[PDB]
């Protein structure tokens, strides 16, 4: 069953998530909400009924070749993947839609930047991990650049980004600079420079090794 | 459709 | 109280076998069709198999027909999935799910939290946990760095579950070494750094590894 | 404990209306489709109507579509059947029934004992109860004659339910007067005629008539 | 759905009850047992499953245009009407078969005959009911003849017959002679003569009015 | 048939 990969909507406004399939209107459609790392949860079943617990803002319809999940008065808590589902009596199989990520639009928000030196514990193993944290920002696009004794680093870092926070709709990001203990001790100043639309000019957090 | 019938063309 | 709990996940070699168990509580298990549903990392839900209340009538996804066997033990309130000839396409979180039709259409009205099966030639490897120590506006950040484990997943909690506000546990990144690494951080008021104790609780079930680490400012 | 109980039956004039109630106990009523099924005297089961858990989706037998309304009150755990424009073809025992599909097919997994609706221009009339007194091989017979009532049914028990062995309660016969008559008899050891007390308990619900009668040898 | 009106079987032997309908084999069939004056009870559902409580002697099959209820090792307790049932998705209706009465064959058994005079209570209303009871006999066919002062009565009696007894497979019968109090007091000897295959010659029970 | 499908020709 075919679903748009994503739908985004401003808070308080209405998200519409379609589920396409030939003559899907002829049978019952159900919808699951899945938060990242969580189990799917029924939010609408039998085309348009709601389990107890589920807010009245969730409604469904189903006709022709398209079932539709409608989320009114969208709030941050509604960020999730949504899957439609039918049962197919011709091959005795349950069939799922490909899923739709709902993103909630919010205002630009600047990251809080933090930098963390490698622990003493890790150094005794010959590896230095330097972690830069961008906390609670929006939009998701951000540029993190590492500098070591003011030398721009390349090819020795990796980034991870959270899913949209379920309360304030922001993202967070961690960047890890990995060096051998030997290369780490060769230099003094470890800097994380952050460029982002919430920042009028780049923000740099740094430390001097040995403090 | 809100129906117990299961067929779909 | 009403719940489904999957076990038996972890790493498994290609061509080899693994058996998942699902233990049901809180309801009359023998009254329900039961199912397995899977989700490859970053992919969509995929139905795998159904089993009738009395254990004989069974339906399968084509791609697993012949290699997978669904079975059940009502006396034990348990659902099983015997997986053989595993390949990379079988790598997924496997969910135990209850079948129900209330008014009109059959759906899944109860889900387990799922267990990740990783098909891989490589041996399990538990993580090393290192502190991300706070630098001592009104808010300080601290956390744990969970390094060099395999396969996924790692879970992290803070103060055995008490600390949930302001926690961010990042998706793992796949390192050039072929091992995963993950950070979990949390922002707390600075005025607690000398007062409140911060322990990260790391669980790597595939290697039966559990590590706690307390994080301090240093000097 | 788990049960359905129909009330509201009895006589009703052609063209007039009657409303049946079904009171459910012992289970979660709002979780089930509920139905009415009827059976004309000496005939087969006939499905009448279904109602969805939430009370709006409803299905009807053609012959009652337009005249009958099925409804429900989940707060009261009750099912209703509003019958209008009644005719002789509607005369039947009306059963309340629970809908269920366990493995494969929808059926009725719980039934009430049913209530008889008689469509007739005639007034209700309660019965007269007369003793069938025993003549004093090792076995004596005694009973009650339940005479001249309308409409059906009459029920008879013996010693408030204690006496069940050897009881025969005959089908009513329709008398030339247009009223029904029925006998209930029971064979008991002769050696109890002077000892054991025998009371027949007659219930004619359509006229709210209840009669007990004790039966003796005379002289 | 079409069912034979009746099936009879000897105890210990096997009753087969068919349920006919076009392509009925393509869907699930269920079977209800109904004892006289009782609610229907599921004995087989989903073609061939048994509810708990139901003896393993009850089995079902369903194929082509015919579903079959099979009762093995039949006993008196299995006397009842049996109904098949499907659900019809084309008109949203439950559909029942016309029903089958199962009769259990047993040996011939002679009736116990009893006669009962009208009560004193009833006489004060101007009507005499004289009741003749034939208790626990087989087969069902019986001839009851009333005689008043040895005059064969006609047109003034009615009979009622029980269903097959659920323990010994017999029938019982009541015959009521109805007279006005005036005609009743005009005569002395009230006799019930019973002819039946369990009796080598007719059996007469009688009373003399006033005893 | 032991099937959840409901159609019958």
């Amino acid at each position: 069953l075919t679903q748009p990969p994503s739908v985004s909507v401003a808070p308080g406004q209405t998200a519409r998530i379609t589920c396409g399939g030939t003559n899907i209107g002829d049978i019952s459609v159900h919808w699951y909400q899945q938060r990242p790392g969580q189990a799917p949860l029924v939010v609408v079943y039998d085309d348009s009924d709601r389990p107890s617990g589920i807010p009245e803002r969730f409604s469904g319809s189903n006709s022709g070749n398209t079932a539709t999940l409608t989320i009114s008065r969208v709030e941050a808590g509604d960020e999730a993947d949504y899957y439609c589902q039918v049962w197919d009596d011709s091959i005795n199989a349950y069939v799922f839609g490909t899923g739709t990520k709902v993103t909630v639009l919010r205002t630009v928000a600047a990251p809080s930047v933090f930098i963390f030196p490698p622990s003493d514990s890790q150094l005794k193993s010959g590896t230095a991990s330097v972690v830069c944290l961008l906390n609670n920002f929006y939009p998701r696009e951000a540029k993190v650049q590492w500098k070591v004794d003011n030398a721009l680093q390349s090819g020795n870092s990796q980034e991870s980004v959270t899913e949209q926070d379920s309360k304030d709709s922001t993202y967070s990001l961690s960047s890890t600079l990995t060096l051998s203990k030997a290369d780490y001790e060769k230099h003094k100043v470890y800097a994380c420079e952050v460029t982002h639309q919430g920042l009028s000019s780049p923000v740099t957090k740094s430390f001097n090794r040995g403090e | 459709a809100r129906t117990k019938q299961t067929a779909r063309k | 109280e009403v719940q489904l709990v999957e076990t038996g996940g972890g790493v498994v070699q290609p061509g080899r076998s693994l058996r998942l168990s699902c233990t049901a509580s809180g309801f009359t298990f023998r009254d329900y069709w039961m199912s397995w549903v899977r989700q490859a990392p970053g992919k969509g839900l995929e139905w795998v198999a159904d089993i009738h209340q009395d254990g004989q009538v069974r339906y399968y996804l084509d791609a697993v027909k012949g290699r997978f066997t669904i079975s059940r033990d009502n006396a034990k309130s348990s659902l099983y999935l015997q997986m053989n000839s595993l390949g990379a396409e079988d790598t997924a979180v496997y969910y135990c799910a209850r079948n129900f039709v209330r008014g009109f259409g059959w759906h899944f009205d109860l889900w387990g939290r799922g267990t990740l099966v990783t098909v891989s030639s490589a041996s399990t490897k538990g993580p090393s946990v290192f502190p991300l120590a706070p630098s001592s506006g009104g808010t300080a950040a601290l956390g744990c760095l969970v390094k060099d484990y395999f396969p996924e997943p790692v879970t992290v909690s803070w103060n055995s579950g008490a600390l949930t506000s302001g926690v961010h546990t990042f998706p793992a990144v796949l390192q050039s070494s072929g091992l995963y690494s993950l950070s979990s951080v949390v922002t707390v008021p600075s005025s607690s750094l000398g007062t409140q104790t911060y322990i990260c609780n790391v669980n790597h079930k595939p290697s039966n590894t559990k590590v706690d680490k307390k994080v301090e400012p240093k000097s």
